[PDB]
């Protein structure tokens, strides 16, 4: 794996010698919880909603209320 | 912002962290020059009242200096006519738990300024470690708005300076060491409204691609790569946070910045090029859509977080054609110069030839040719890899003299051993997965823990160094250059220094109270040129001193590289201001005296 | 100590907090004088890495500066040939619970130095907040011994500097606000052995009286008064701690200090003169036995803790007779001058005529004639009492110019409202029993929170002020005088200043990072005269800022008097060093440069 | 009470108008716990004993052991 052998434009990754093309089911399988994986996005969506409410009230009253 | 452009032309002002939208850190002020810089002495000083690392530097505009601190991120305003009075302060209330999810000290890289219009007066804009972005009335310090831009419960923090362009505030992201997917966000300064938000990984709908994305360089990659260069949903915790700096070209109306490292550090847990981490972006300002994106470090194996400074210039290339450029000294030890309209790769040179993870960057293919002997992988301890994860360059904001056509680079000379380990992702928890041991590189003095810095003067077209100087410790805080023929920078062992812009000769230095991890800045007030700098050591290099650590692999490998810092500096926090002969408003001893 | 006497004659040294055993703070160095002091600017600087109040000042002996900090009381040594290198450090481990029984910030008033002999090498001696006294090897910083001299579980702490005379280390006591009975203790520097310990109240067996105690002034009182001027066992928790300063006369072999306030502040809970609190002592060094004791403030009603600086001089009295004197500016607003051989009262003048608890001190009877209109008592709110509990003078170490025969007094202009309340005593808990509101005095600007300082030059025989100058805030940190005709001092709003010794004209000032509560010091190194000072505001006046308090009666009445400080300073901690034109070892820019 | 009337040398205290000469048994009786009053002496004696032990060992070994 020297980075110069490319599957497609922008995709040149290769497994190192001894390593698998895919790690699912392998010793290196991360076994990520989908529930955990989604928590970031949930947090950001919640903040976006609270910010939007602040913005609407700000437009109405002229003073920011956090 | 048209007004920011005009303000940045005046030596009375330093209106943004990079001084101007091009990030030149270049001053046309010549009062302080090669022949008299030895006469520079402190004019006055100011303690911030907090410790830990003091990154960024003050702003000056409208005859007022604005000063930021590390957590809890207090802001001070000072009228330059009477520097001893605090015109106003802003002291945020934050959950102290925010400290616990900061990988690399509770630093903050500084304020931004929006000059006002007929709908809102001028604003000072700040970020908070706990994720907020806050707009303050510049004159009064009173809150104008406060928005949530990160949630510490999922490992998000903010350490980057906000960036103002036109009427937008742009804020980046931190927490790749906790598996945070990078996101960059713009808010309307008048209303606080979110205008756009784009991510570093995932579907194109998330990443924000212009219809012409990489049209001039399709071999960089175009559609679908934010998922197709990952296995399944690993991109959802895939890093790419942007916590460094931006540049902006008002004519092209594009801004530029780099996205950070993929998560985790354990490369074996994320097969694939991991786009679009480690990428140089050229984005349209109003929509945020990417016009080009060049991935510097496909499938990162080293934490070469691609967030470093962008410096814009216009120079004739090797074919004699005038090019609009960006120049970017990356963590990975390569200095990238791209055409800032097309994204074309112009040059890509090692900032020090000891860099060994890459043989060379092929300018035709755009790919770094990897040396497998210095890669990382599960089941192997990689040794004498250069650069260290800390980089041959980190967050320091450097400078470009447009007359000399030289970039003045504050460089780290650091290498490492590295060994990954398996670990689970849990939101709000660290997600690193490697043990690291960093130390001075081959040109330094590893046994004695020193020689880990360099300062180099660089031409982006020829790739040559005008001069190269060694430094006792990594030069972390950036550089500032002036038409006086001087290059200023601070050091971790507690000096501010000036070197000859043409030869690199050391002309002056002063022993500050504590080490420096921010950049010098300069401004002229009532005819006197001042140079000011933050002091207060911290950030990644000084975690050993700041958090009392001793294990050489502690502090993500930093502790073993910097044990000698504590023999030269302790913690601190303040601003030191310099002038010729220490000339000062308080030379009038009646200034501020009781009863006048 | 003979060697200390000799070392103190040289301008290369500043070997004890008081500069010399007479506590003159007077330098014969003339390089810096009234006509070139405007050329003073910083030479170099040093951050201590801690915040809160920085009292005392550095020591300099044989080419090395020694620096102490507030809690946790770290010690640094620095070779003046290369000020940026820390030669050694000592960082004590203490229970952070010690902080909670400190009444008035976690300050420490500095190091002492014992010059060595054939049985032990030179030693740096320090006190710790948690009550320990530690002797360190001066060359290496390694612990030589460590003794317990206070138990925080019963309210004892240590903030005072140890005092070395002959081969003894003498340490005072703190905690009268928690009912601590004052005790003063001597340890042998060679062995750590306790040589004597004497108390401020209780039976004569505890107080330590020479058979000739007050022989020359029997009307001061002699035997049994440590219990007979109390009701039953109230003396056991009766205060009289000594946390201020000492002076020493080698020829008489006597040392001098004042004992502090009685506990509680509620006067109604302790009827009686409460001896021997509030007392000027002359004690034999080797035995500790008191040769004289004069009680300045019988039955204290105001917390005029009698611990302030002692300054020794030899002057002709009003009858033309040469006298060996001590001069002592008390919290109670009276400047006492006594014959330091006999204890005879020579003069006792108000340091400002607004003092009103006392009409005058009768020199014949020795008694302060009380104005009952400004006393305190249960059931009564006393108004416009001068001085405040904070004193017209507090812990600042002032100066005496022996050629001009003038004392340069750093004074507070503060008065108060006061109302006691009943409370129980519990060991380890506070035992104050008064609500207090302090504010600027009549000559200042109460309504605007300023005009609370003065600097005055005083002749102890005539009682005349050669000059008087107002200061924005209380001058808390003391003063230092030189034969260059200069009086240096630092201010709470963050300046170091120099006034003309003859006229008081302000000649120079520089804006330090933080307010000052310690004294300036000076020393000459390789032919260059340096002036150095601690900065880092705190102690009693700045508790509002340091501990974020807003109630005017909070901080034992101080908060309402110093609300304006925060507009002029934040916390800090460091040493700033000055010289003509900022001349510095680093004028050689190669000094300390890699390599290597 | 002006401080100038003395029942003995060094003892010039007087009760203020309406106040008692002794407060025991009055409304101003502090009613101190005698065992509380003794606690700091006990603490000081304990420290003296521990220091003395350190000093004796120091004389014997030449190295301080806290
Ligand atoms: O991965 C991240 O998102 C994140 C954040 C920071 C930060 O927010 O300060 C750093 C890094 N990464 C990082 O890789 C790094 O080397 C670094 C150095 C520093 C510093 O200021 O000294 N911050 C950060
Ligand atoms: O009663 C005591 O034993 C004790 C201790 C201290 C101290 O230890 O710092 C002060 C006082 N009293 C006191 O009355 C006082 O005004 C004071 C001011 C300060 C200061 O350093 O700013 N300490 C102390
Ligand atoms: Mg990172
Ligand atoms: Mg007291």
């Amino acid at each position: 794996y020297d980075g110069t052998k490319c599957k497609a434009a922008g995709d040149c990754w290769e497994a190192k010698p001894g390593f698998p093309d895919k790690i699912k089911g392998s010793k290196y399988d991360p076994k990520h919880s989908e529930k955990e994986l989604n928590k970031q996005d949930a947090a950001l969506k919640a903040m976006e909603k609270r910010n939007a409410e602040r913005v609407e009230q700000f437009k109405k009253t002229g003073k920011w209320v956090y | 912002n048209d007004k920011l452009v005009e303000l940045s032309k005046s030596n009375e002002n330093w209106v943004m962290q990079g001084k101007d939208f091009s990030g030149t850190h270049y001053s046309t002020a010549k009062q302080i020059n090669k022949d008299n810089v030895k006469k520079l002495r402190p004019s006055w000083s100011f303690s911030t009242g907090v410790l830990n690392g003091h990154e960024g530097a003050p702003l000056v505009v409208n005859g007022t200096m604005y000063i930021h601190t590390p957590f809890p991120n207090n802001t001070f305003a000072i009228d330059l006519d009477e520097p001893g009075v605090i015109k106003w302060e802003h002291k945020p209330k934050q959950d102290p738990a925010a400290r616990a999810v900061a990988c690399c000290d509770v630093v903050n890289r500084g304020l931004a300024y929006w000059p006002g219009d007929d709908k809102a007066p001028a604003m000072i804009v700040k970020s908070l470690l706990d994720g907020h972005v806050v707009a303050l009335n510049a004159e009064t310090g009173e809150e104008y708005w406060k928005v949530e831009n990160g949630d510490i419960s999922v490992g998000q923090t903010e350490t980057a300076a906000p960036f103002v362009a036109k009427d937008l505030v742009i804020q980046g992201s931190s927490g790749a060491e906790l598996g945070v997917r990078g996101y960059v966000t713009a808010y309307d300064i008048h209303t606080g409204e979110m205008v756009w938000r784009w991510y570093a990984t995932g579907p194109d709908a998330d990443v924000g691609l212009d219809k012409d994305f990489n049209k001039h360089n399709p071999h960089y990659g175009q559609k679908g790569l934010g998922t197709s260069t990952w296995e399944d949903n690993a991109w959802k915790i895939g890093g790419g946070t942007n916590w460094g700096w931006y540049a902006y070209d008002p004519q092209l109306d594009m801004f530029y910045y780099g996205s950070g490292n993929p998560a985790p550090w354990n490369e074996t847990m994320r097969p694939g090029d991991n786009k679009w981490t480690m990428t140089i972006w050229g984005r349209d300002l109003e929509t945020g859509l990417a016009k080009f994106g060049y991935q510097k470090t496909p499938h990162d194996e080293w934490d070469y977080a691609g967030v470093n400074v962008m410096m814009l210039s216009e120079q004739k290339d090797k074919n004699g054609k005038m090019r609009k450029l960006l120049t970017h000294p990356d963590r990975n030890g390569i200095i990238y110069t791209l055409d800032r309209e097309t994204g074309d790769l112009v040059s890509a040179n090692k900032m020090d030839d000891t860099a060994n993870w890459v043989k060379k960057v092929d300018l035709e293919t755009g790919l770094p040719i990897r040396d497998p002997e210095y890669g990382t992988r599960m089941g192997h301890r990689s040794r004498d890899v250069c650069p260290s994860a800390m980089g041959f360059h980190n967050q320091g904001f450097d400078s470009y003299d447009p007359k000399r056509e030289l970039f003045y680079l504050g460089i780290n000379h650091l290498c490492m051993d590295w060994e990954p380990f398996m670990l689970p992702y849990r939101a709000g928890q660290f997600f690193v997965g490697a043990n690291v041991w960093t130390y001075p590189g081959p040109k330094g003095d590893r046994q004695n823990g020193i020689g880990s810095g360099q300062v180099k003067a660089y031409n982006a077209i020829t790739g040559e160094f005008a001069w190269e100087k060694m430094e006792k410790f990594s030069v972390w805080g950036g550089t500032t250059a002036t038409e006086g023929g001087l290059v200023f920078y601070g050091t971790l062992d507690g000096f501010i220094k000036a070197r000859d812009a043409d030869t690199g000769k050391l002309l002056w230095k002063f022993k500050l109270p504590s080490g420096v991890i921010g950049h010098p800045m300069t401004y002229t007030h009532k005819g006197t040129q001042y140079v000011a700098i933050n002091y207060g050591v911290g950030g990644w290099p000084a975690v050993g001193l700041v958090f009392d650590l001793n294990d050489p692999s502690a502090g993500l490998g930093a502790v073993g590289a910097f044990k000698e810092l504590a023999k030269n500096t302790q913690m601190g926090g303040g601003v030191m201001v310099f002038s010729l002969d220490g000339k000062s408003p308080y030379d009038d001893v009646s200034l501020g005296e009781y009863g006048m």
